[PDB]
């Protein structure tokens, strides 16, 4: 199919790229991953197109040519740490210095497309963070990734597990429930939105009753300690697995109707939608992403891999092997993926970045020596670029800004399906007069503990009062 | 200098040298931060360790081992040095799909001494295979050899601190506790850890806090007043007289100030491995009324000669306050004896004894072939020898059983800085031989944290608080 040879393309500022393109010693070899991933290749396919669609641009990057590197790293950051390594090698060679700081290296590489996993960011970016190398990311979304002092040269382009859990505290404070129950995957991403959570609740005058972990597929006892405390809103900040699990025992147990806080994890998974008897659990209030995505992405992956099957053009033209004896039924499915208008979004972002790095204007670029990786820092925070005609600002702690819709699942006919209710944009507006809640009438449920009274200190971070 | 001794075989060395006690373009050099001592007595330790091992005619005989100690901060610089292991003697890293016939100028490193360091340290090293043996890092989270394939240690991980603690609670009969952990994820590890193993042995926590960074001999926020002043009055309205303090050892010195001023009296504090050797904490002698401080430590083993072999002595690899720091705590750390310092000792050891059986030599001269990291890593598992009395083995997990050791602090600069009160094995998982304890009450009686007199209906989530009936 020669889209492998497609994966490195030379220009005058070539990209880095670190995508899940493929999954899965007693020995030093990299191992190697042969099973293929089609959310991988269709975002590899996403940043060609944003890079290829700017060098067809006039106005951006005038007269010179961006280039990229697409590197398969799976879910394993073992796998992943050689492509960086290759990174950050001056071009033309293949040994890495070891100098005494970042001003002496001369990377091969402008900048990093970053990768999905969050786990896989927090090494790539400890890494890049000693050279400054300038490193965006998609789909990174865990907090500790905006630390300034540990992460100097990380940005993203989907907003961090910080403003959706702001989100839902402020949707907790509004609604007036200040006696809650706070929970979360056993994995890191459970447990940095419970960290997170806390602080927010303790700032926001609201706290947790009992905050629990629910182990991944225990939590018979985490369900038995929530329901020892009378509290009517648990906010379950988990992953999918984790959800599923914690509802279907719940559901085998009979559990009491809850108001449910959902994460963005959960919230429109179908693994859950589609659990049948969920609908006897009471109303799923979760913060969905409100993004745009890219129109014209499905037209481009199945123009492109129709013309990659001509022989002719594979003439006139390794890293993902298995990328080649594919399909376009093997991607078909994520080709509405909203993962696509993020790496859009980035590469959109560094190539900016960069056309002010050079100060180049509308006719064409002035002529100086190559820009340092660690140059473009100064003009990547605080920078404005338009992404397909919606502006976007990276913030100076480096995540970027977008505004979140609420829904909730309304039942019908044992299909659920989102509303609007309200719209987080930094400052929550919700219309509680449309809300079906899950109780006898629609009355909001009442979760209150009263901070004054004889007392007795009830909560996990000692708050309220049994009067 | 003394960071540096040329060998047949280096031995990597990291060592938190300075820790911040107070522009993303210039780097701050770990020099200009405030000098810890504990850094140095450990690289002086591990100095030693390499010392005694080349004056000795039996292990590993005709073979210099050589070190190459580089200093690494608590996090802000801990890729550089990794790097510079393992590049060449040109300062090149060749970059290659197998990483078999390549050699490094390190054949081992002992690792830097707090779990994310360590955890970056063993990401960057899983590729090469290149031997890591830390000290004094205890996250659970290391035990997996999935991913990380070359990561040893030499003390006992969070599983048996937390046992010690629990058996220690329960040998007291104290059911009622407040933790405190810090914001970093070390001391959320630790407490959600204690928490977990706490619930199913009929001990309750009345609650936890979190308290806010603040390093020390800097002008705090008055929004970390107000937070510390709220979480020391929640201490004070609490019943609970037994306070279990997670968090690193430069962000208590704000609190217990704050606790000091509060005159907050009566406690039982339990200190994790963080601060319960600290000798600039112990030094403040103004905590005597807060109570009677506990922690958890390594067991003393008195290594002989080490305090006089200290007393007699690239980049960021040079300190010059060190010297005079360390001087004025030379007593009060020779007579606290050597607790992680006993841990890199056995670290070296347990290295030069993995290089000696992998060149294969008895009393004389050895094969002096070409050593491979991996393979030094492949012989280092079945390293088994007796150290100062003590059995050195590693686990399928890489830990060693080393006992812990519950510690009183009591504060008489002619005695032990930290009277050790109580023994736990980590083979059997049991706490023995408990020894008189100096409590803080008034008649030398056991302190009493219990949130319910026995008798029974019972009030509030927890199931050891309740009402007589
Ligand atoms: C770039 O423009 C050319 C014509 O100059 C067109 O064939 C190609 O499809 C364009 N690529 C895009 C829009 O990605
Ligand atoms: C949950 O609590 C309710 C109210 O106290 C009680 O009826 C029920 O038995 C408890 N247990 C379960 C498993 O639902
Ligand atoms: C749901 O819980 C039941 C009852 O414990 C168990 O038998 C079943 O396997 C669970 N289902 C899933 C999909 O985990
Ligand atoms: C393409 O799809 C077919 C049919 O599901 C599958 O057998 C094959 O493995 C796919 N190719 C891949 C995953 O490379
Ligand atoms: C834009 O840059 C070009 C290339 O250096 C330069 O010749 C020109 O004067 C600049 N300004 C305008 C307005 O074109
Ligand atoms: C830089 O940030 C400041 C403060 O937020 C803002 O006023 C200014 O417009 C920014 N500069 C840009 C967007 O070029
Ligand atoms: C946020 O939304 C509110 C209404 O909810 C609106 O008044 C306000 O101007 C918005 N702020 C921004 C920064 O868009
Ligand atoms: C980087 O290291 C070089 C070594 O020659 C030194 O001169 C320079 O000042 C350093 N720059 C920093 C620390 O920003
Ligand atoms: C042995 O080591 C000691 C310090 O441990 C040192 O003073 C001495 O020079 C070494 N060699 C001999 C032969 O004593
Ligand atoms: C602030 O820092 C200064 C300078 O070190 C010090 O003198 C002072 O005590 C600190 N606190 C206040 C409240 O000014
Ligand atoms: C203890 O500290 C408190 C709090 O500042 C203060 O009011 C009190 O005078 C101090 N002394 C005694 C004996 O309570
Ligand atoms: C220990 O505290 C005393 C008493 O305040 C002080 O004089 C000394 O400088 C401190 N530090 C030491 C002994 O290292
Ligand atoms: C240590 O202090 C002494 C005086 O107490 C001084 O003579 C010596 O030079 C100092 N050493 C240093 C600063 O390294
Ligand atoms: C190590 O050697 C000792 C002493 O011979 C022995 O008791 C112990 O079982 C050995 N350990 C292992 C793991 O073989
Ligand atoms: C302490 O013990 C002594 C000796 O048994 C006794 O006389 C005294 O009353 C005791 N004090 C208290 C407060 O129990």
């Amino acid at each position: 199919l020669c889209l492998s040879q497609q994966l490195r393309m030379k220009g005058d500022y070539v990209l880095g790229g670190l995508f899940p393109l493929g999954e899965a010693r007693t020995r030093p070899s990299s191992p190697v991953c042969t099973r293929f991933s089609s959310n991988g290749l269709l975002w590899a396919l996403a940043m060609k197109m944003a890079v290829e669609e700017i060098n067809n641009k006039s106005d951006l990057l005038p007269g010179l040519r961006l280039g990229y590197d697409l590197f398969d790293t799976c879910s394993e950051p073992v796998v992943a740490m050689k492509p960086s390594l290759m990174f950050l090698a001056k071009a033309g060679s293949r040994d890495i210095a070891a100098y005494c700081n970042y001003t002496q290296y001369q990377p091969r590489v402008l900048a990093v497309i970053g990768p999905h996993s969050s786990e896989l960011a927090m090494v790539t970016g400890k890494f890049f963070s000693f050279f400054l190398m300038p490193q965006v990311s998609y789909g990174a979304s865990m907090e500790l990734l905006s630390a300034r002092e540990t992460f100097p040269s990380f940005f993203r382009t989907v907003p961090s597990d910080r403003v959706q859990l702001t989100a839902a505290a402020e949707l907790l404070q509004e609604f007036g429930w200040n006696w809650v129950a706070a929970l979360g995957s056993d994995d890191e991403y459970g447990r940095q939105g419970l960290s997170i959570f806390s602080a927010l609740a303790a700032a926001r005058g609201i706290c947790i009753a009992h905050e629990g972990l629910v182990p991944l597929p225990k939590v018979q006892d985490v369900l038995h300690q929530v329901n020892q405390s009378s509290v009517q809103v648990v906010l379950l900040f988990a992953s999918v697995h984790a959800a599923h699990a914690l509802f279907n025992y719940s559901i085998s147990s009979r559990l009491s109707p809850k108001v449910w806080v959902a994460s963005e994890a959960w919230l429109t998974s179908d693994l859950v939608m589609g659990l049948p008897g969920m609908a006897q659990m009471g109303t799923v209030l979760g913060f969905l992403q409100r993004g745009a995505q890219l129109h014209e992405f499905p037209q481009y992956v199945k123009t492109h891999l129709a013309l990659a099957t001509d022989p002719a053009f594979c003439s006139a033209l390794q890293r993902c092997p298995q990328c080649d004896c594919i399909t376009l039924q093997n991607v078909s499915a994520g080709l509405n993926h909203h993962q696509t208008f993020s790496v859009y979004a980035a590469v959109y972002s560094v190539a900016q970045a960069l056309h002010n790095t050079l100060q180049c204007n509308a006719s064409g670029c002035p002529a100086q020596d190559p820009v340092k990786p660690w140059q473009l820092l100064e003009n990547m925070y605080n920078l404005t670029f338009h992404v397909g005609g919606l502006p976007l600002r990276f913030d100076s702690s480096g995540n970027v800004d977008m505004e979140y819709d609420l829904k909730l699942w309304v039942w019908q006919g044992s299909v659920p399906r989102l509303h609007d209710v309200g719209r987080f944009n930094g400052s929550l507006r919700t219309e509680r007069l449309k809300i079906r809640w899950h109780t006898s009438d629609n009355q909001k449920p009442v979760s209150r503990c009263s901070r004054q009274c004889v007392r007795r200190v009830k909560g996990f971070h000692s708050c309220c009062y049994d009067c | 200098s003394d960071f540096y001794l040329p060998g047949d075989y280096l031995l990597g060395g990291l060592f938190s040298l300075h820790a911040n006690m107070k522009n993303f373009l210039q780097v701050p050099m770990c020099k200009e931060y405030e000098v810890k001592v504990i850094g140095y007595n450990l690289m002086q330790a591990m100095r030693f360790a390499v010392e005694e091992i080349n004056n000795d005619s039996s292990l590993l005989p005709g073979v210099l081992l050589g070190y190459e100690i580089v200093d690494v901060c608590y996090i802000s610089n801990n890729v550089q040095p990794v790097l510079y292991f393992l590049a060449h003697e040109d300062n090149l890293l060749p970059i290659q799909e197998d990483y078999s016939n390549y050699i490094s100028r390190v054949v081992a490193v002992i690792g830097p001494d707090n779990s994310e360091s360590v955890m970056t340290v063993a990401n960057f090293l899983s590729l090469f295979l290149l031997p890591q043996i830390t000290y004094s890092a205890i996250s659970d989270e290391l035990r997996d050899k999935v991913r990380f394939p070359a990561l040893l240690r030499t003390t006992p991980s969070a599983d048996h601190h937390i046992e010690a603690m629990v058996q220690l609670m329960l040998h007291f009969r104290w059911n009622w506790i407040i933790v405190l952990v810090s914001s970093d994820t070390y001391g959320r590890d630790n407490g959600q850890l204690l928490g977990e193993r706490v619930a199913r042995r009929d001990i309750c926590i009345a609650f936890q806090e979190t308290l806010p960074t603040l390093q020390p001999n800097q002008n705090m926020t008055s929004e970390e007043r107000q937070r510390l002043v709220t979480i020391v009055d929640k201490l004070q309205q609490s019943t609970a007289r037994v306070v279990v303090v997670f968090s690193p050892d430069l962000t208590l010195y704000h609190f217990f100030n704050e606790v000091l001023r509060q005159n907050f009296t009566g406690a039982v504090w339990i200190a994790s491995e963080s601060w319960a050797i600290d000798p600039v904490l112990h030094n403040l002698t103004e905590l005597r009324h807060l109570g009677t401080f506990l922690g958890i430590t390594i067991q003393s083993v008195p290594i002989p000669g080490f305090s006089e072999f200290r007393e007699w002595g690239t980049c960021n690899q040079e300190c010059d306050n060190c010297l005079n720091a360390t001087l004025s705590f030379n007593t009060i750390l020779r007579l606290s004896g050597e607790r992680v310092v006993y841990s890199v000792y056995s670290a070296v050891y347990a290295v030069a004894h993995a290089l000696h059986s992998l060149l294969g030599c008895d009393k004389s001269t050895c094969t002096k072939r070409v050593v491979y990291p991996w393979q030094l890593l492949e012989e280092i598992w079945k390293v088994n020898f007796t150290l100062l009395d003590h059995q050195i083995f590693f686990d399928p997990q890489g830990d060693v059983a080393l006992h812990l050791e519950i510690v009183q602090w009591q504060w008489d600069r002619s005695q032990n800085p930290f009277q050790s009160v109580a023994s736990y094995y980590p083979l059997q998982r049991q706490l023995k031989n408990i020894q008189d304890i100096s409590w803080h009450t008034i008649n030398n009686t056991i302190p009493m944290s219990m949130c319910s007199k026995r008798c029974k209906k019972p009030v509030g989530i927890h199931v050891c608080c309740f009402e007589c009936i």
